């Protein structure tokens, strides 16, 4: 009960900048006014 | 054939043994399981 969509158009991938996003809290510990 | 089975039979060094690994992660989150210990009223401003 799956459908084959051969109508997909395939092109070389686009690109863009990432800036500075992608940072996540390494651990579930509260830290305040500190460089870690 | 990737597997081989155990030969269980009504028959010391080769007998089956039940094994359980009881892991922990006691630092990575708020605690959800605890031992049977009784809470007390918290007090403030005293050592």
């Amino acid at each position: 009960q799956c459908v084959n969509l051969t109508t997909r158009t395939q092109l070389p991938p686009a690109y863009t900048n990432s800036f500075t996003r992608g940072v996540y809290y390494p651990d579930k510990v509260f830290r305040s006014s500190v460089l870690h | 054939f990737p597997l081989q089975s155990y030969g269980f039979q009504p028959t010391v060094g080769y007998q089956p043994y039940r094994v359980v690994v009881l892991s922990f992660e006691l630092l990575h989150a708020p605690a959800t399981v605890c031992g049977p210990k009784k809470s007390t009223n918290l007090v403030k401003n005293k050592c």
